[PDB]
């Protein structure tokens, strides 16, 4: 999020 | 001297072929043939960059700039190791380097386009690939990568000639053997078929065996019983998610509720320990934790592996980022299977199982999968959301003519709040009467006040959560006060249906805006929720949605918030539209954590029938669709016929209780279940079948 993270799944 | 030549250009091809071992050796005596040979360093840093020998690689790019200063394609290779460890500004240096040098170079473009896409800048990227495809029309790599950009802002410009494209691409490089540039990752995005993207998804583990076998290890040799483990089943989780992530917000509870009279965990972390409680919990409360991120070599990671004994080893996450699967090439353990990170199958032969369920993988399709289904009895899905947001579990709502999803307060201590006030009805849920207490709350809502004191309880602003308690605000400890949410917080109707979709745009196809768009001018009174995930999307939505017929205020836009706000807002919401392409998974357990009843339409990959297997699991079988029309109706019906919405919300909101959804403790004892039969079938000497 803005001001913060919002990790998701990603490809390696 | 040519006999350099012939070496540097045999190692060339035994690199090709995936012999990295020999490519090295013979780049090698290359150099001894021709030590000033700019190629031969430049070959070597490349296939010692592909083994992880990223330090070593500098070295030879940097001596092959030495005797060539204008060598574009070693700033390239080099920015690409440069890249892989990290260094995004020595990488940029690298590739800009290399398109001063020869403005022509289409790699370096490209290059420096997934620069720009890794930190999110899509507008730059997207031009950067263009640039490429421009200076080499015929590059399968900047397609592939020009075509997730646009999938990740929604951008539908000649959108099925694109698909069409993608699948000649992949169709090509399939034949060729090489290395399809579309992700396995992604494949389930683009009209592939089931046996392409089983294709695609074997020859990226073909890559990790490659790795491997320049280590010649021996085959190893397995536990056979379960005697030197005083009778329990050693199962091995790994992951590089053990910390903040969505893995570890569905399954951190899952090692801890082992049953330790029969079962031995070994959690095996590929990623440091990032400092959250979520890596603190799993760290406590596994038998054994392993950080092989410590141990980078794959050679001794398996080997540690293998000395704890394994008898299952669970991969968490196929392809994704961190995911080391030459440790499952080495196959240290005699059961080997994936879990739950990675929503596809492996297409490897190391593998032997993918832990899904009836739903999710209906025997029917079992070809899209390498691996032998091995059903959980629900769903495979989980979601440690009763532990994480059990605030969450009880609401109460403002009566400013009672709705359930207007002004809502959630908190551990809201019923001792509510026994302070002197007029509460019930409905079971409280309603607070529209007194001098229900009007403080909405003034400090109003006038973006963070919190206030009402009958010395602590009210909290639903959007000042990272400034109360920003361990709450992340989901790593419980809010520990009263909180309060409101559809006014959003720029929502009071007196409208809300649609919500909390998914990342990529989500998002033209079908799928299409039936949103149907659904809505249908409804007239309601409006689509959805988030700027990325912010650079919301303009190709706003625009499509205007090409078919809808109002830009009928989409409304909120920022991605964190992790217990963007759960407890999804109460807001009236009815969620699950995107067919691929659903939400773990935002799928958020939305229907907050009560919300989820509209779906399975498809046919595993990514597409997740959340149908979740409501299945729930017992909402009235919210999947069979067709288009169908998911039209029945979410035109949920925003319609009030009294049904009612009802659904209801059963859902009690069913998250009620059903082993959200039973963290009944899943892991269903797991085991599940792998006393993984293992008892191989005891007895029979090789990977299916498990119903
Ligand atoms: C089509 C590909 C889908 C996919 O990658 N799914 C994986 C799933 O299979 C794994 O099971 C999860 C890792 O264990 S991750 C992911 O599920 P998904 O529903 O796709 O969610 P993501 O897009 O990967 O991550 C979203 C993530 O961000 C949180 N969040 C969303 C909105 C917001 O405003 N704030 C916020 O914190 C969600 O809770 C969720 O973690």
């Amino acid at each position: 999020y803005p001001g913060g993270s919002t990790p998701v799944s990603s490809a390696n | 001297p040519t006999h350099a030549d012939s070496l540097n250009n045999l190692a060339n091809i035994k690199r090709e072929q995936g012999n990295i071992e020999e490519a090295v050796r013979l780049y090698r005596k290359a150099l001894e043939v021709f030590p000033e040979f700019a190629a031969a360093h430049s070959n070597l840093a490349s296939v010692l960059q592909q083994q992880g020998k990223l330090q070593e690689a500098l070295m030879h790019y940097k001596e092959a700039i030495r005797i060539s200063p204008t060598f574009a394609d070693a700033y390239s290779n080099m920015g690409n190791t440069l890249k892989e460890m990290q260094d995004v500004q020595g990488a940029l240096q690298c590739y800009t380097r290399a398109i001063q040098i020869n403005p022509a170079f289409a790699d370096a473009h490209s290059n420096l386009a997934s620069i720009h896409k890794d930190s999110g800048n899509i507008p730059e990227a997207i031009a950067s690939y263009r640039t490429a495809l421009k200076l080499k029309p015929d590059f399968p790599d900047a397609y592939c990568n020009l075509a997730h950009c646009l999938q990740i802002v929604c951008d539908w410009t000649d959108y099925d000639e694109r698909m069409k494209k993608l699948v000649s691409i992949v169709a090509d490089q399939l034949e060729k053997n090489r290395l399809p540039s579309v992700h396995p990752h992604h494949s389930m995005l683009y009209p592939l078929s089931h046996g392409f993207r089983k294709a695609i998804a074997e020859r990226h583990g073909n890559l990790c065996l490659d790795k491997i076998n320049v280590l010649h290890k021996p085959p190893y040799e397995h536990p056979k019983d379960l005697k030197l483990s005083d009778g329990r089943l050693r199962v091995g989780y790994v992951s590089s998610d053990f910390g903040n992530h969505p893995t570890s917000h569905l399954m951190q509870s899952i090692p801890g509720m082992h049953n330790p009279d029969k079962f031995e965990v070994f959690c095996y972390a590929l990623s440091p320990d990032d400092g959250t409680n979520f890596r603190v919990k799993v760290m406590a409360e596994a038998n054994h934790f392993i950080d092989l991120s410590q141990i980078p070599c794959n050679g001794k990671a398996a080997d540690r592996i293998h000395q704890d004994g394994i008898h299952i080893l669970v991969n968490m996450n196929g392809y994704t980022k961190g995911a080391r699967n030459e440790l499952f090439a080495l196959r240290p353990a005699p059961i080997q299977a994936m879990w739950l990170g990675y929503p596809g199958t492996s297409g490897a032969l190391f593998m032997d199982y993918i832990i899904t369920d009836q739903e999710t993988s209906p025997a029917e399709v079992a070809e899209q999968y390498s691996e032998k289904l091995a059903y959980m009895p629900h769903t495979f899905f989980i979601g440690d959301h009763a532990n994480m947001f059990p605030h969450l579990k009880k609401k109460a709502v403002i009566d400013f003519h009672i709705y359930d999803n207007r002004i809502v307060l959630n908190g551990i201590d809201l019923k001792a709040f509510l026994d302070s006030l002197p007029d509460v009805k019930i409905v079971n849920m409280p309603v607070i009467p529209m007194n001098t207490i229900a009007e403080a709350v909405i003034e400090m809502i109003n006038r973006g006040q963070i919190q206030i004191t009402i009958n010395g309880f602590s009210i909290s602003n639903g959007l000042a959560t990272t400034q109360i308690n920003n361990k709450a605000a992340t989901g790593e400890e419980v809010p520990r006060t009263i909180i309060v949410t409101t559809r006014s917080q959003y720029g929502l109707p009071e007196d409208a249906i809300v649609y919500c979709n909390f998914n990342q745009l990529y989500k998002i196809d033209p079908s799928t805006l299409q039936m949103w768009a149907n659904i809505l001018k249908r409804v007239p009174n309601s409006v689509l929720w959805l988030l700027r995930f990325p912010a650079v999307g919301e303009p190709n939505i706003q625009q499509y949605a205007q090409n078919m017929g809808l109002p830009q205020n009928r989409i409304i836009f909120s920022p991605v918030a964190p992790k217990e706000e963007h759960v407890r807002r999804g109460q807001l919401a009236d009815v969620c539209l699950d995107t067919p392409l691929c659903n939400g998974h773990t935002t799928g357990m958020d939305v229907l954590w907050a009560g919300t009843p989820m509209v779906t339409m399975p498809g046919e990959t595993l990514a597409s029938r997740v959340a149908a297997s979740q409501l299945t699991c729930l017992g909402c079988l009235e919210l999947i669709a069979k067709n288009r029309q169908e998911y039209e109706d029945i979410a035109v019906k949920l925003g319609t016929d009030l009294e049904y919405l009612k009802k659904v919300r209801g059963k859902v909101w009690k069913q998250r209780i009620s059903s082993p959804l959200f039973n963290t403790k009944q899943y892991t004892m269903e797991l085991e279940r599940l792998y006393l039969q993984m293992w008892e079938h191989y005891a007895a000497g029979n090789k990977p079948d299916h498990m119903i």
